RNA sequence: GAAACCAAAGUCUUUGGGUUCCGGGGGGAGUAUGGUUGCAAAGCUGAAACUUAAAGGAAUUGACGGAAGGGCACCACCAGG
């Protein structure tokens, strides 16, 4: 849980800004970017890496620490209760292979659903296609909200976590029966059309990602394969998942179809697969910038002396040498 | 009955005279054309007979011996006689930059590198064979890897370090369908 | 139109994988006419092939 | 003549009226540095600690 | 000669052929201030307070290359079961 408050986001963004350039980050660089508190930085990182938010590499020269999975994760949720969408944890928890599900609450009380990217080259790579897996999905869960599909309502994104509406049912692979299962198959078989009339193809629309709400709503989640209707097998895609469906209801809940639809029209809706002069006060802040570029390349020298282990291995030697003597 | 003739350069003489069997066995045979080297006009001149085989063949030879005379090994010059696309774009050193003297002389170094390193560095991943004649940079190849190859060159004389030059060419090489 | 086809020589191995085969095709139409085909499967020298297109010709150059 | 004349003097006199105008700046910035350089080194002598 | 190198950068602890200029840890700073020259832009001369264990020169192995070439692996892929 989340108890400390203030300096603990300084450093932990220290970290990111390093991981974007570089993989294993230096103490002596964490120091001079975050220059509001000076020293008493070292002892934070030591309660750091108590819980999973950093770890440490002292492998034979690149000595530093960098951000784990867990560590990542709390980054987010700090920036999300700055926002006010995020403020205790809810404990359904549908652990998956590429994300983790997390229910959130609000200052309100009204609970909402958070997703959690876990992609798992080293892990500074893995923390990387997370930031881009998520910016992905929320440009279509956007675009397809906006569009009248039946999508969860987008809220908020941050690096990695994706707030989005609490739809909660039971996904369409452990389902046993269904009161009205022709009324279900048309609405399904509608969203197939529909997003091909926004030039969309799912590629794997299967029984596999789709929710049911209360048996009578159909619900579509994970938005990263979708493709362009201007793909030379275009016409493929769209039958595979036709004939995914088709077996299915006919297979879990012997429903034969009467109606087979398999038209094809590209665009009636939009295309949604692209988706003295100078004043005092100004002298002042230049000059002040120019203050403390001069103050942070100085830091910067005196903590790469920090070397601290490479002195603590010449001296085991000396005195043994000594002794032998 | 027509002809083409071309100079040759006191310093290109010695490899003419010695390579002169290499050279106008592939124009006789094959093409099937007269040539002859006119000591008095310094040319290499060179015919069609009864024996020529086809037109543009004569258009071969000529770019074949030309290849030869600017210092191109006889080896990689014969290729323009079997190959039909080959050009050799050539251009001043001075063409990119205004450079003089001693900045004249790093430059060319510089395109050469330590042991011709960079200019065989070039040479292979252009896929052409490039010549630095004492100002003047002559280039094989295939008219896209021609447009690669000027460029690398062209850099490394406007100042941009071969190890900057390797990393923009090698990108460049990735796209073109190599 | 269809043509018949020889293995003059198994040149190497093409593709991205080393799946495809590059050979040196003559024609069994009397011709000496060699053109340099792309082939998936195991061909020895000696083979003889069936092409849907006599007219097309592999990545020479 | 007359013509190119006094629009090559008018050229002349922004240049004349930009480099006062640039001198102006580099005497504010110098003043300001030097302040802001008296009031940082203050600090390291003086109100600088705990108590 | 620290050395790369240098017939000078040699004839230097076996130290004195004549003679001019000029450097004394790094910064602050070639900054302020004064003087002077300048139509101006500027030039010449030119500090301190204070701050810092270093600032650097030569050479040498190659932890790492987001460098290049090879080679190998169904704990890799390809064609498949």
């Amino acid at each position: 849980l989340r108890y400390m408050s203030r300096d603990d986001f300084r450093v932990l963004t220290a970290v990111e800004m390093g991981m974007k350039n570089h993989e294993i980050v230096p103490g002596s660089l964490i120091a001079s970017i975050a220059s509001l508190k000076h020293g008493g930085c070292n002892k934070v990182l030591r309660e750091l890496v108590k819980h999973k938010l950093i770890a440490w590499e002292r492998t034979k020269t690149v000595q530093g620490y960098r951000l784990t999975n867990a560590g990542y994760d709390y980054l987010a949720l700090k920036t999300l209760s700055s926002r006010q969408v995020v403020e205790s944890v809810g404990n359904q928890m549908g652990v998956g292979k590429e994300s983790d599900i997390y229910i959130v609450a609000n200052e309100e009380g009204q609970q909402f659903a958070l997703k959690l990217h876990r992609l798992g080259r080293h892990n500074v790579s893995w923390l990387y296609l997370s930031r881009l897996s998520a910016m992905k999905e929320f440009a279509y869960m956007k675009a397809l909200y906006e569009r009248k599909f039946p999508v969860p309502k987008p809220i908020d994104y941050n690096r990695h976590a994706v707030v989005m509406e609490l739809i909660n049912g039971y996904p369409l692979c452990q389902i046993h029966h269904v009161e009205d299962p022709a009324s279900v198959y048309d609405e399904a078989m509608e969203l197939i059309v529909k997003l091909a009339n926004h030039g969309l193809i799912h590629g794997d629309f299967n029984e596999f990602n789709l929710i049911l709400d209360e048996s009578d709503h159909i619900t579509m989640i994970d938005f990263p394969q979708m493709v362009s209707t201007s793909h030379p097998n275009a016409e493929w895609y769209f039958d595979r998942d036709v004939k995914c469906i088709k077996d299915f209801f006919m297979k879990r809940f012997s429903y034969e179809s009467e109606l087979f639809p398999t038209f094809k029209d590209i665009r009636r809706e939009d295309t949604l697969d692209v988706e003295s002069t100078i004043p005092p006060e100004l002298v002042k802040q230049k000059v002040k910038r120019q203050l403390t570029k001069q103050q942070k390349s100085a830091v910067r020298r005196r903590l790469q002396k920090g070397a601290n282990i490479f002195t603590k291995q010449r001296r085991e030697n000396m005195q043994n040498i000594k002794s032998s003597l | 009955e027509e002809t083409r003739k071309i100079p040759v350069p006191a310093n290109r003489y010695t490899p003419l005279k010695e390579n002169w069997m290499k050279i106008f066995t592939p124009i006789v045979e094959h093409l099937g054309l007269q040539i002859r080297f006119n000591l008095k006009s310094r040319n290499v001149e060179i015919r069609t007979c009864k024996e020529t085989k086809d037109v543009s063949a004569l258009t071969k030879a000529a770019d074949f011996v030309k290849a030869f005379i600017l210092g191109f090994q006889v080896e990689d010059a014969l290729a323009l006689i079997r190959l039909d696309d080959l050009f050799l774009e050539s251009f001043e050193i001075t063409d990119v930059k205004p450079l003089k003297g001693d900045h004249l002389s790093r430059a060319i170094g510089r395109i050469a590198g330590k042991g011709g390193k960079t200019k065989f560095t070039i040479e292979n991943v252009t896929r052409t064979r490039i010549v630095l004649a004492d100002v003047k940079v002559h280039i094989l190849g295939s008219f896209q890897n021609i447009k690669m190859a000027r460029t690398a060159i062209c850099n490394l004389i406007l100042g941009n370090p071969p190890s900057k030059v390797y990393g923009n060419i090698r990108a460049v090489a990735s796209r073109s369908a190599d | 139109p269809i043509k018949l086809a020889r293995v003059t020589k198994v040149l190497g191995r093409t593709g991205s994988q080393g799946q495809c085969t590059q050979v040196r095709v003559e024609f069994m139409d009397d011709t000496s006419r060699s053109i340099i085909r792309n082939v998936k499967g195991p061909v020895r020298e000696g083979d003889v092939l069936t092409l849907l297109e006599s007219e097309r010709e592999a990545r020479r150059l | 003549k007359e013509d190119k004349r006094a629009r090559k003097q008018a050229i002349k006199e922004e240049r004349k009226e930009r480099r006062v105008e640039k001198k102006a700046n580099k005497l504010a910035f110098k003043l300001e540095k030097r302040r802001q350089e008296k009031e940082l080194l203050n600090l390291k002598k003086n109100v600088e600690g705990l108590k």
